[PDB]
């Protein structure tokens, strides 16, 4: 009987199987311009807007 | 064949000369070094991927400086001058001038002369000559075997 | 007594010959980020023939194809680290420049000390009695003679001796009768030549020392060991149990001791015939790997390097005349518990050596220092808020033993 | 933590050197007197005369 | 004095820091983000379901 | 969908308002490639032409 | 009906045969060489040892 399993090597290829994913809808649809670049943690922890 | 002019960067921490040479020209010198930097990917593309990268030590930098790049390898070209015995060959073909002394570099078979414009005449005189060789080394071994450069 | 010169007084320094002599080619750029913690190299094949007088014999009992392996691994970290108070340290001292010089030497010295320990722990062959020192020309010629008689050709052998032994051999050389150049060199410079008796001979101040380990009693084998090629085709190591020892002692057999099997002889590996040392046959020997104690009844179990393969279903891999069986008598070379500095002789392809590259730690300043062809990673940082700075030096080696039967220890004999 | 599945076990395609012996007898024995004299016609053996 | 960068995904920026512990000889990385929400008028949204 | 690169330059002490920018890069390569050269040697109005 | 070859090594000829079993997917090879020896005169050779 031939016992030659030491002539080969266990190899792992450099390929990644596809994963899972979700969807982004709400973040795109909501407003970002008004609050963008308005709050600094240094100056405070809140901002205010005035009602009509 | 063409002769070119090239710049050298980091001269102070790259160029090292023979301590004995004392002239401004550095004329009285026997050997010299020229260090330059490389990236590991270029070191793999050339030379070989089999041997790891071993670089020279100078321990000059890191002198109140923020070092971020561990991807620089220092490789030095090495210049030597040797006195070697070479045989000169004197072709005395009378047509188009007779006296013509040449070196053993060009052979009647290496270059297709075939005695068309040359006679062997005397080719036994041996003279000592000054020649210059170049090599590329690192902290591990020889990346490129030495080869002569065409000059003095 | 206050003003101090800026030049430090010179210090002591050893020499490095083992790392330069071992093979650093096969295991180079092999332990990468993909291979893992170990690498494997193949082993040569061997065959046996049949003797029959008929030709239409297409049905018979043929050979077998078995492939072996040699595994090389990494070692532990060699680290030297210092902490200081910057005020006192920079009073006048050159901030680990006078530390810079003697740290790389310590690193390489420890590396080669551990390498010599590994070599003498894994070597198989032995020659001469340990007590007798090296005095004459035969004590050096015997290594080359034995190593040629085994049958190794691919490579080129070396032998390493202490500073004192080289002088006695040169004094012996001084008495030569006809070689004017050799006599003059030995008289004036006291330097022996390069090729000494057929083997390159190197003189090294730094060689490690070992203590034999207390033992006593006529040892005999308790249980027949299993030395089939299927068992010993990957490591060339085997475990044996012995009787006849003392009652109960610690450290009965230390690492590096040589045990000799009297009734089993060596074989020339290709011709498969016994070895004859001019007047007596050469017995088989093995090296202890790890420390072994003895329990009540004198039962000692020990793992030895170098296997006397006598497989009966794969005859092509035999290496000894007869199988070790129960009741065979064994001996241990040397005296009870003396300590000595062994001398080494080995082929090129016996043990390898390599170094693993170390990446730079993030957001921590560092550099690379080159010494004797080895790269050392130096890091600096400021852990602690008590004027305490820290600098560390790191290097990582890797070792492999190809075939134990091309190396070992040798001594002089009377 | 438990990264062993990323790496693989590789066995290199390199062979370690073996042991070799020498031949001196085959080149020194006499080989010219018996060179093709044992034929299909002759059989198992041949013979040479003595002085 | 810590090596840092930023990355982008779907119009959002994430700051990445890479550093190390020297004595333990370990290398670590972190990714950080800071959100901020406002609600202008509750009478302009809600949850809807199908009537029977 | 759109996927954008990062250069980690802007928003650096500056007020950003519009996240409607996509960074696209052109990548230049130089290679040494084997090509076949063909020599027409028609004698009419000059001969050598590779 | 078997393909074979002949090789030369150290001035000696070795004949190699290669065949296969059909029903077992097995391949086999063999090597052959026939020697012959003569002893002309026993009185022109022997064994020698050192003597004190």
């Amino acid at each position: 009987p031939n016992n030659l399993d030491s002539n080969v090597s266990q190899i792992v290829l450099k390929k990644f199987l596809p994963g899972f994913m979700s969807d982004l809808v709400l973040a795109k649809t909501v407003d970002r311009q008004l609050l963008a670049g308005e709050i600094n943690s240094s100056t405070g922890d809140s901002v205010s807007f005035k009602r009509p | 064949q063409r002769i070119a002019i090239e710049p050298i960067y980091d001269p102070s921490r790259s160029v090292w000369f023979d301590p004995d040479a004392k002239k401004y020209d550095k004329s009285d010198a026997l050997w010299a070094f020229c260090m330059y930097s490389l990236s590991p990917e270029k070191y793999e593309a050339e030379y070989g991927k089999k041997p790891p990268t071993s670089l020279d030590v100078t321990s000059m930098t890191s002198w109140e400086y923020n070092w971020f790049g561990a991807d620089v390898i220092y490789i030095a070209k090495y210049y030597e001058v040797r006195k070697e015995s070479v045989d000169v060959i004197s072709y005395r073909h009378p047509i188009t001038g007779e006296i013509a002394t040449y070196d053993s570099d060009q052979v009647e078979d290496i270059e297709d002369e075939l005695a068309i414009a040359g006679f062997h005449e005397v080719a036994r005189r041996s003279v000592k000559r000054r020649r210059v060789y170049v090599s590329v080394v690192d902290g591990d071994g020889f990346l490129e075997k030495p080869r002569r450069i065409p000059g003095e | 007594s206050q003003i101090v010169l800026k030049k430090f007084l010179p210090g002591f320094m050893s020499d490095l010959v083992l790392a330069k002599t071992v093979d650093r080619q096969l295991l180079a750029g092999e332990i990468n980020s993909s291979t893992g913690d170990s690498v494997s190299f193949k082993r040569p094949h061997q065959f046996s023939s049949l003797r029959t007088p008929t030709g239409d014999i297409s049905g018979q009992n043929k050979n077998n194809l078995i492939s072996g392996k040699a595994t090389g691994r990494v070692g532990n970290y060699i680290t030297v680290a210092v902490e200081y108070q910057q005020l006192e340290e920079a009073i006048k001292l050159n901030q680990l420049e006078e530390i810079l010089a003697p740290v790389r030497q310590r690193i390489v010295t420890d590396l080669e000390t551990e390498l010599a320990h590994f070599m003498m722990n894994n070597g198989a062959l032995s020659l001469g009695s340990p007590n007798t020192p090296i005095t004459k020309w035969s004590d050096v010629a015997q290594t080359a003679s034995f190593l040629k008689d085994l049958g190794v050709n691919e490579g080129e052998n070396y032998a390493v001796m202490d500073p004192w032994s080289a002088q006695r051999l040169a004094d012996a050389q001084t008495g030569l009768h006809a070689s004017d150049q050799l006599v003059r060199t030995a008289w004036e410079n006291a330097q022996i030549p390069t090729n000494f008796g057929g083997i390159r001979a190197l003189m090294s101040n730094g060689l490690a020392s070992r203590t034999q380990g207390a033992f006593g009693g006529t040892l005999t084998v308790k249980t027949q060991p299993t030395v089939t090629y299927n068992a010993v085709k990957d490591s060339y190591q085997f475990t044996v149990t012995l009787t006849g020892a003392t009652a109960s002692v610690t450290g009965f057999l230390k690492a590096g001791d040589q045990v000799k099997f009297t009734n089993t002889y060596w074989l020339q590996q290709q011709t498969k015939q016994a070895l004859y040392n001019g007047a007596t046959p050469i017995s088989f020997t093995a090296t202890v790997t790890a420390d072994a104690n003895s329990d009540s009844g004198g039962d000692v179990t020990v793992t030895l390097s170098g296997v006397p393969i006598y497989d009966t279903t794969n005859p092509q891999y035999n290496s000894v005349s007869r199988q070790v069986e129960a009741g065979d008598a064994v001996s241990v070379v040397g005296t009870a518990s003396q300590t000595m500095k062994p001398n080494l002789f080995y082929n090129k392809f016996f043990c390898g050596l390599g170094s693993i590259p170390l990446p730079k730690l993030h957001s921590i300043d560092s550099a690379v220092a080159t010494y004797e062809g080895f790269s050392i990673r130096v890091h600096k940082y400021a852990d602690g808020d008590a004027n305490v700075q820290k600098m560390r030096f790191d290097l990582l080696p890797a070792y492999v033993c190809f075939n134990p039967h091309m190396g070992g220890q040798f001594f002089g004999n009377p």
